[PDB]
């Protein structure tokens, strides 16, 4: 039979870095309520840049989400043991996409949970993150292939302008495959 | 009992740090070794060349920190890890 | 607290410039360590080959311009960085 | 100001020789960093093992001759580049 | 009979550790050469530039705790081995 499977707000087909980061065993998928959204352009393999942005998320309490371009070594791991002791319900996911277009991605995701990318290009690195920074969502579901972002905490003009701005590009574009890339 | 000879300190390393400031937990590289530790045992100090020995600044059962090299060595006693290093390997001593 | 032993300094960084002279702001490599700190302890002083003891002609509470190499070690004092390294590192202090 | 310390030397590099003896103009590697500076500020002395103190042989504000090289340091003030040396650096002194 | 020189120093090697501390044997890499020994000879002492001989601090018959390396040289008396060492690779004695 012929099925349809929709998919609504924001899924990019990115799994957990990491199977110790599943809140639900019995579904085998991390659920996180009301979490922060930390997006980062750059690999993170040590903790020190990302440890403020933990302190801060620790004290807030709500869990963390971190699209990061890729996070493994030594960051995962503590990430991995902090996720069970308690102190932090923190997961990490590989950012969509590749070169040229995985920023893209990070900062329409960026600007659907209200938050900022961190990048050397940009100008702050992940030492200086705030929880301001860091974008908001009100649920987030990671399975072994695909997140989901459900109801991120942003701006609706500025939702809008990036959509707008996505469709001039989209007229600009001379190929079909970036054309359905970018729609 | 161990006596350490000339300017020479055992030293019992201090534990290495399991948390942050604010309770993230460390492992792996991120808990590195400690560079502070707590005197054990203090040599009879470093002879200088008219043959006087000037005792040793560190004292026995304070907290100092000093520096790894290849002039610290590690022992083993009473089954514990110890280091013997110089009085100069010392960069300082944690008052209070 | 914390001794610096013999002719160790305790010296705390000053922070990383991030506007040129006219305003311009340094990022990354271009903001680069600075090499001037205030001195946060002094040691008692440099002990010499025939037994006596040289107060550092550096104080506590100075700015001096130092210079950054193996012999200067970084610590961690009221989650805060400082360095400690010889009166020898000290290439000069910044008066007035 | 900028007070060196021991046997430290703070001078202000000259500038580099933009043409030749009878006209012609040095550019790029061909006009390489002068060896000659004003001397801008003496520290009091190289300390002896014996505790003295021995004033350095460069005054204030004559032409020296040194050597670049690992224990010459460059440092930035008044917006402006100087170098902080040894007196064991400076070869010699220029006079008249 | 051996007699060292100046502060060199004779020590028998003690024993490789063959079993843990709750009966595991260890072989190979595992039982590694052992850093302690019991002295069998101690030179006159070390020469001073003045001309005077110190005493070495190490006595004969005593367990010391020394480092390996290329100052210590292995030499066969009585069909056994020993090691020549100065006084300063000695890191420490144990007693009791």
């Amino acid at each position: 039979q012929d099925e349809l499977d929709v998919v609504e707000g924001m899924q990019f087909d990115r799994g957990y870095l990491s199977p110790y980061f599943i809140n639900k065993p019995e579904t085998g998928a991390v659920e996180l309520e009301s979490p922060f959204i930390l997006l980062a352009d750059k690999k993170i393999s040590n903790i020190r840049e990302m440890l403020p942005v933990l302190e801060a998320v620790a004290k807030a309490g709500k869990p963390l989400l971190i699209i990061a371009e890729d996070v493994e070594g030594e960051a995962l791991a503590t990430l991995v043991v902090n996720t069970m002791r308690g102190i932090v319900k923190v997961a990490a996911v590989k950012a969509p996409g590749f070169g040229d277009r995985r920023k893209a991605m990070l900062q329409d995701i960026a600007t659907l949970t209200g938050g900022t990318v961190i990048s050397e290009e940009i100008g702050m690195e992940l030492e200086k993150a705030t929880l301001e920074d860091l974008g908001q969502a009100k649920r987030v579901v990671i399975n072994k292939d695909t997140t989901t972002i459900i109801d991120g905490v942003g701006e609706e003009a500025a939702i809008q302008g990036r959509v707008a701005q996505i469709r001039q590009q989209i007229e600009e574009a001379t190929s079909d495959y970036d054309r359905e890339k970018l729609q | 009992n161990i006596r350490p000879l000339h300017d020479r300190v055992i030293v019992k390393r201090k534990e290495v740090e399991t948390k942050s400031a604010g309770g993230i937990v460390l492992t792996g590289s991120a808990a590195a070794k400690s560079t502070r530790g707590e005197v054990l045992a203090v040599g009879n100090g470093r002879i200088l060349e008219n043959g006087e020995v000037k005792p040793l600044d560190v004292k026995v059962g304070d907290i100092v920190i000093f520096n790894d090299g290849y002039g610290v060595k590690s022992e083993k006693i009473d089954n514990e890890e110890v280091l013997i290093m110089s009085e100069s390997d010392i960069l300082a001593i944690v008052e209070a």
